[PDB]
């Protein structure tokens, strides 16, 4: 019986792969090669942001794009005022790991996670006006990757426990549980419309899941190596993963298929953090050899290069409004780029 | 023989830009705040900007070329404090990082405890203030020979202060520090796969100190020997052996470049990088 | 027991996954370009913003 | 505009008060060293970290000489360690914890040590490594009944190294199998690595009143190392 | 898709000969690490050997030093394990395992739980 499986299992991949070949027509570089090309773009450094100890993983951006979240590994959630560059809260973390940190559209939550498999979520606006532990979630087994707010009551969070779980923070319960994966997923993404999201675990699988419905809709595979950055394009019809095999790969959700490969001879460093722009022209992708890169979407060329990090560059956040982007290191700074 | 033309003109050129190369190079190094011994490093660059640029050029072109017509009285006895503080400067500053390798060789595990950052900007700044506010006694400094020197009693007080606060006190202390140094990695066990070890450490720690004591000694040896004795006046024998004894303290000065920062790959390579950016 | 438990999963989701509407990748081209063109002049990042309206310089 | 100065004047106060803090904070957090353990599954990490804390993530905190040690077992994650052992990087030391006496996860071990350093983050960590359960090992030796040599061919063409310490009461066998183990170990070590990170053997008992020792020498050796590289002196 | 399928295995007496090939589609050969793993019946999982990028770096387990022989072939994307005067004890699964990152030394991939790239492996029994 498990050869008959195997045997099914195969010809319903293969007719995917039918269906996938069927769906080809032409590629997106040979018809979109008449486009003006956009051509070196210059991006210094406005405002270093320097009151950390260790390295950092994970940041958010604010709403209203006026303030951000950071991640460290001595157990600081430094609320930082980018604009000024004033440190609005620093917040002590219970565990010294944190791997994962989100602001919540309400701006009253923030959250974090790492090794401790605990979903902390702090309150800000508060009568004592002193931070403090809203809920302590937990019944994750892996470690927490990555985790974002859907509202102020409801988030999404991934665990080393090849499972993502949404959450009711008002309940502290795991309302539906997303087994579907065979590997460690890291990162999720947030689509526009609230109901879908994007998740890469270290299969070089992405998987879009249904919010409401609680089951993975389609997958979405053609990476080499595992997978730890992923993001929504705006408007909500395409995602860019980014493996450790320093490629970066744009799959669109309607037709299930790659559409191109972001990656060069001379890139051996695998993508960690991937960031869209507010139009779709900019596709920002960090790496691990002391720099970042600034990818066209639209063209598979690379346009301009954030260097001017040090260690790893571990996360990438750019704002609402588009304005400016940060990326943070493994130096304990964060750069902020116009 | 234009001794001073030939040596100093070569003196700044050897120095100003690679001490200039260096500044701009730590100034702006990522890692600078990270760890405490590179703004050691850029003081004393900053340091040897000073001490070769007021010495060398204004002092010892201006004043032996196309000056010394200057009033004395209030610019000359400044820029003569000026100098005295940049000198002790260095010295002050170059005493401090000794202090930083002992602690961080001998001591690795408390080197951190010990010694931070935020420690160091003060006492990188208050070496500075110090030097300035004790080369104030300096402005009565002995005009040498001249018309008439006459023994006056601030002299002798102005030189036995200047030999103490320059030599006699940093030399010792650099001796003793490198000693327990040298002693400690040598008598102590170390790591089997260590042979071309302690003999690297030990040269070149013992080679800063020899080299400093051995550039730095003629001028105090003289200016001692000034204040006593009886001397002859023969005017090679008393100025030729001053220029050449005046010159070793630059020649000093100019080398603590090549003796600190161009030894380290790591400044090698930001130097290989550097020298081509431009380009 | 539990592999054929994992394997009628498997062919249950992907059974599902092949049960899904497919639509040409090249109207998902042109829909990629036509959002990218429509938005390129709200973009402050594809076009330099003059130094007023960027509130980091 | 008063509005927007008293709020400004507020945010200084307010970062000049984060600023104390995270210096305060900053006093603590050099002055900690940290640790991480790792090893096989049935490797005596928590039974060293419960042996010495007498004098998820399990943590320990003590202090020696004056400096504290801070040592990391994580315990509650699963068996893929590829993407959590990128959170060590900032460690003082790696405390490998290794079998001794059970052979069929030895190579097993040694995989995993190979791992550990020719890893493109944690080729810069100094990695301690503990040969624990040597008393089972000298018990099973004198045994015979394991046949040490069937587990690894080459261990018939060994004998001692001249540079061997033997305790007193011990076996000319048992001192060459914890020799060749040793041996094994190092010549993975010795393979690979510029100078940046050493590996120090150390033959280790869970219940070992000295085990704070072993670990000081390895600390103080590895920061000396790293420091003088950071000078001149290489 | 990554893919890693074996090829050949069969019920073969103590001696004799078996060539189990690797089937790799979905990801270039020549960058990733390989090596073979085991699985005897009633234990865990076990390391045999591996081969580098080139294949000049070959290295063995304790348990098998000259009775086997791993080489690959970059060209067709296939991986062999030449083995021959076969044991009792060599009655495992071996699976074409695969280290994750490409242009490295190091990989994590003896994990008890489902590895992502490797194969279901194939059965030899002595
Ligand atoms: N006789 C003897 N027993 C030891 C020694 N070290 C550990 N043990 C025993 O080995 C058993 C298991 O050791 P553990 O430290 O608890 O193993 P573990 O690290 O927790 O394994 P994990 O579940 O993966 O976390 C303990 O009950 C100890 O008594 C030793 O040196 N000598
Ligand atoms: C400016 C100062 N220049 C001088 O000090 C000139 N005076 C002497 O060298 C001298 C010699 C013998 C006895 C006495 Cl009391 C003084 C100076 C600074 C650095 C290097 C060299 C010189
Ligand atoms: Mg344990």
């Amino acid at each position: 019986e498990l050869d008959q499986l195997r045997q099914e299992a195969e010809q319903l991949k293969n007719q995917i792969r039918d269906a996938r070949k069927a769906c080809a027509d032409a590629t997106l570089s040979q018809i979109t090669n008449n486009i003006d090309p956009v051509g070196r773009i210059q991006m210094r450094t406005r405002r270093t942001l320097r009151g950390h100890l260790a390295k950092i993983y994970a940041m958010h951006w604010g709403t209203d794009s006026r303030l951000l979240v950071s991640a460290s590994q001595d157990g600081k959630l430094i609320i930082w005022d980018s604009y000024t560059t004033n440190k609005v809260h620093a917040i002590p973390l219970r565990s010294s790991w944190v791997m994962t940190c989100a602001y919540a559209p309400s701006g009253n939550y923030v959250a974090c996670g790492g090794l401790d498999n605990i979903c902390s979520i702090y309150n800000l606006k508060t009568r004592e006006g002193n931070v403090r532990v809203s809920r302590e979630l937990a019944g994750h087994t892996g470690y927490l990757s990555c985790c974002r707010f859907l509202d102020d009551n409801q988030i999404v969070t991934s665990s080393g426990d090849t499972t993502c779980a949404l959450w009711d923070i008002e309940t502290g319960q795991q309302t539906t549980t997303f087994t579907g994966h065979t590997g460690d997923v890291m990162s999720l993404s947030l689509a526009p419309d609230t109901r879908l999201f994007v998740s890469g675990a270290c299969d070089a699988s992405a998987k879009l899941w249904d919010v409401r419905e609680g089951m993975c809709r389609q997958t979405f595979t053609g990476h080499e190596s595992d997978i730890n950055a992923i993001c929504f394009f705006p408007n909500g019809n395409a995602f860019a993963t980014g493996s450790d095999d320093a490629t970066c790969r744009l799959f669109d959700l309607r037709a299930d298929q790659e559409l191109m490969t972001y990656s060069h001879d001379n890139i051996i460093c695998g993508i960690t953090s991937v960031s869209f722009s507010k139009s779709g022209r900019l596709l920002l992708a960090g790496y691990d050899d002391f720099n970042c890169n600034v990818w066209d979407a639209l063209k598979a060329d690379r346009a301009g290069v954030l260097a001017g990090h040090d260690n790893r560059v571990s996360c990438l956040g750019v704002t609402d409004d588009g304005m400016a982007v940060a990326t943070g290191s493994w130096d304990s700074f964060l750069k902020i780029w116009n | 023989g234009f001794v001073p033309v030939v040596y100093y003109s070569l003196l700044l050129c050897l120095g100003l830009p690679a001490n200039i190369l260096t500044v701009i190079i730590l100034s702006q190094l990522v890692a600078r705040r990270q760890k405490s011994v590179y703004n050691y490093l850029l003081a004393l660059a900053a340091a040897d900007i000073l001490v070769l640029f007021f010495i060398v050029f204004v002092d010892f072109l201006l004043e032996d070329f196309i000056l010394n017509m200057q009033m004395p009285q209030v610019p000359d006895k400044i820029i003569e404090v000026l100098e005295f503080s940049s000198i002790h400067t260095s010295i002050w500053i170059t005493v401090p990082l000794t202090i930083d390798r002992y602690i961080a060789v001998c001591h690795p595990l408390k080197y951190h405890t010990v010694s931070y950052p935020a420690r160091t900007r003060k006492v990188i700044v208050s070496v500075y203030i110090t030097c300035f506010l004790t080369s104030i006694p300096y402005y009565w400094w002995p005009n040498i020979w001249t018309e008439d020197y006459i023994s006056t009693s601030v002299h002798h007080v102005l030189i036995w202060i200047h030999c103490f606060t320059v030599y006699l006190v940093p030399c010792s202390i650099f001796f003793i520090l490198n000693s327990i140094i040298v002693y400690k990695l040598r008598r102590k066990s170390n790591f089997r796969l260590r042979g071309y070890s302690t003999g690297k450490t030990t040269a070149i720690l013992f080679t800063i100190t020899s080299i400093f004591a051995t550039l730095w000694a003629p001028r105090i040896i003289m200016i001692l020997y000034h204040l006593y004795g009886a001397p002859i006046q023969n005017r090679w024998l008393v100025h030729i052996m001053s220029d050449i004894a005046n010159m070793l303290a630059l020649l000093n000065t100019a080398i603590n470049f090549f003796l600190y920062c161009f030894i380290s790959k790591r400044f090698r390579t930001m130097a290989a990088a550097t020298l081509k950016a431009f380009f | 027991t539990a592999s054929i438990a994992q394997a009628r999963k498997l062919v249950e989701q992907l059974k599902m996954e092949a049960n899904i509407d497919r639509i040409k990748v090249s109207k998902a081209a042109a829909d990629l370009m036509a959002y990218c063109e429509a938005h390129a002049k709200e973009d402050p990042l594809l076009t330099p913003v003059p130094a007023s309206e960027n509130p980091f310089r | 505009t008063e509005d927007q100065r008293n709020e400004e004047k507020a945010q200084r106060e307010a970062n000049k008060k984060i600023e104390k803090q995270l210096q305060k904070d900053k006093q603590v957090y050099r002055a900690t060293h940290r640790l991480l353990l790792l090893g096989a599954d049935n490797s005596g990490k928590s039974t060293i970290v419960k042996q010495m804390r007498i004098l998820g993530i399990f943590e320990t905190k003590f202090q020696v000489d004056k400096v504290n040690f801070h040592m990391f077992d994580v315990g509650g994650q699963r068996d893929e360690r590829r993407k959590w052992i990128q959170c060590f990087n900032d460690v003082t030391a790696i405390i490998f914890v290794v079998d001794s006496s059970d052979y069929n996860r030895l190579q097993e071990a040694l995989n995993l040590f190979k791992s550990i350093w020719n890893n493109r983050w944690l080729r810069t960590i100094s990695v301690i490594l503990f040969l624990n359960k040597q008393d089972l090992l000298a018990e099973k030796v004198l045994a015979g009944k394991s046949k040490i040599e069937d587990y690894f061919p080459e261990f018939a063409r060994y004998t001692t190294p001249e540079d061997a310490t033997p305790e007193p009461g011990e076996d000319p066998r048992v001192t060459r199998a914890k020799y060749f183990i040793r041996d094994e170990f190092l010549r993975i070590s010795t393979a690979s690595g510029d100078g940046r990170h050493y590996c120090y053997p150390h033959f280790t008992c869970a219940v070992d009143t000295e085990n704070a020792r072993r670990i000081f020498n390895d600390c103080k050796d590895a920061i000396l190392q790293m420091n003088l590289r950071e000078y001149n002196l290489v | 898709q990554v893919q890693l399928q074996e090829s050949g295995g069969g019920l073969v007496q103590p001696g004799g000969s078996l060539r189990l090939s690797c089937a790799a589609s979905g990801f270039t050969f020549s960058n990733y690490k390989m090596n073979w793993v085991r699985q005897a019946p009633g234990k865990g999982l076990e390391w045999v050997s591996d081969i580098s990028q080139s294949g000049a770096s070959i290295s063995y387990t304790g348990s098998v030093k000259g009775r086997f022989t791993i080489s690959r072939d970059n060209a067709k994307n296939t991986l062999y394990l030449q083995m021959n005067s076969l044991k009792p004890e060599d009655t495992a699964v071996y699976y074409c395992a695969r280290c994750p990152a490409p242009f490295t030394r190091d990989c994590f991939d003896v994990t008890s739980t489902t590895y992502a790239y490797r194969g279901q492996g194939t059965q030899v029994t002595v």
